[PDB]
């Protein structure tokens, strides 16, 4: 009953003061987009950066299997929007946060479905 | 000039018509660096300007478009150029990329290995190559036409580029091939494009626009590369990242260009005219199927 828990590893690594994963691929864009979290094309608004999805996925970047049971990746081949205040660590951001299944914004970073 | 607000500079037609001798490339703003927008990698900026320039040509853009991208890896293990290509290309475009070394990609499918191992059943609407071996930047050796992956690319274009399709193949002073230049004569139009963010380098993208599958002009590849270097040697290009700040018109317009399957005999002058205008793609519309040849070796004593 053993699989490696890379998500926990990275979180503990960050908490100890580890340098976040670099070389996430930031895109040029207008920054006038919808601001939803994971999109088929860059959608940053004025308070986000847009990144190549694969380069921001912990599993992709670590060459490890995806926790999805069919191995599918949520980010690869799409673009993830990251709050500019978190753009220093896009992998950490996508790991630690969650997309609202209703409006497609990051819970706590655009999702206003609790009003 | 006004060049600084463009994404780059294309080889003026007058230089293409010369008959120069190959000289060493000595760039005036050698060593200069463009100031990149905060946090943007050189290869994102370089591919964006390449794509901004391609927007000005007459590319065929069919439904079910297929694009193959060689040399897509980086020493960072990611694929910045693939990410820009997928941003640029219409949503749903089939994007395959490849490199000698492993990398993680946003492409629909990635093949790792030497490009000569790569085979595809289907034809392609656009071929992009950033393949480059830095050991060619040897200023102490004669500068001869190179083979290697350039030999692969020439055969790949002739065998698997759809009529009406286009290519952009990165070259440098030392990384070039005479037959590739000659093959540019098989497109309705061609140029060598230098991006403004990398204008201090002898890099350019050899662009062939709308493939005709036959000589439209006869081009001597050794002379043409000498013409290109002569252009670079006498036309300093001001480093510029101005065009990176205007992304409003960046995505490639899905033109829904027509695709027909046709046999050799059916290609009349009317067809060739439409191919030349970016109004027609000739290939099968079958499944995209790719593979990579793997050499098997048993190292056990
Ligand atoms: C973007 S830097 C140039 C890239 O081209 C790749 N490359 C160079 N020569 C070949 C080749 N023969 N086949 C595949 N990729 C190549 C290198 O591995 C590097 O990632
Ligand atoms: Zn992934
Ligand atoms: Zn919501």
């Amino acid at each position: 009953a053993f699989a490696v828990d890379a998500a926990k590893a990275y979180k503990d690594y960050l908490a100890s003061g580890g340098q976040p994963i670099t070389n996430c691929v930031k895109m040029l864009c207008t920054h006038t987009g919808t601001g939803q979290a994971i999109t088929v094309t860059p959608e940053a608004n004025m308070d986000q950066e847009s990144f190549g999805g694969a380069s921001c996925c912990l599993y992709c970047r670590c060459h490890i299997d995806h926790p999805n049971p069919k191995g599918f990746c949520d980010l690869k081949g799409k673009y993830v929007q990251i709050p500019t205040t978190c753009a220093n660590d896009p992998v950490g951001f996508t790991l630690k946060n969650t997309v609202c299944t209703v409006c497609g914004m990051w819970k706590g970073y655009g999702c206003s479905c609790d009003q | 000039s006004s060049q600084a607000w463009q994404p780059g500079v294309a080889m003026p037609n007058l230089y293409k018509m010369q008959r120069m001798l190959l000289e060493k490339c000595d760039l005036q703003n050698y060593g200069d660096s463009a100031t990149l927008p905060k946090g943007i990698m050189m290869n994102v900026a370089k591919y964006t300007q390449l794509c901004q320039y391609l927007n000005t040509l007459t590319l065929a853009v069919p439904y079910n478009m297929r694009v193959i991208h060689f040399g897509a890896g980086s020493d960072k293990g990611v694929a910045p150029g693939t990410a820009v290509l997928r941003q640029w290309l219409p949503t749903g475009t089939l994007l395959v990329d490849s490199d000698l070394n492993d990398f993680v990609s946003d492409a629909d499918s990635t093949l790792i290995g030497d490009c000569a191992t790569v085979h595809t059943a289907n034809k392609w609407d656009l071929i992009i190559s950033d393949m480059y071996d830095p050991k060619t930047k040897n200023v102490t050796k004669e500068n001869d036409s190179k083979e290697g992956f350039f030999t692969y690319i020439c055969g790949f274009i002739q065998q698997k580029l759809a009529l009406g399709g286009s290519v952009a193949i990165k070259i440098t002073e030392h990384s070039w091939n005479a037959d590739l230049y000659k093959l540019m004569g098989h497109f309705a139009w061609w140029t060598a494009f230098v991006t403004n963010v990398n204008a201090s380098s002898s890099e350019a993208f050899l662009i062939g626009c709308n493939y005709l599958g036959k000589p439209r002009e006869q081009i001597d590849g050794y002379v043409m590369h000498a013409n290109y270097i002569f252009w670079r040697n006498t036309n300093p290009i001001q480093l510029s990242s101005y065009s990176l700040f205007d992304m409003s018109k960046f995505p490639l317009k899905l033109r829904g260009t027509a695709v027909m399957s046709l046999k050799e005999g059916q290609i009349n002058d009317m067809i060739l005219s439409l191919l030349s205008k970016g109004r027609l793609i000739i290939r099968e519309n079958n499944r995209v199927v790719i593979s990579s040849d793997v050499l098997v070796n048993n190292e056990n004593c």
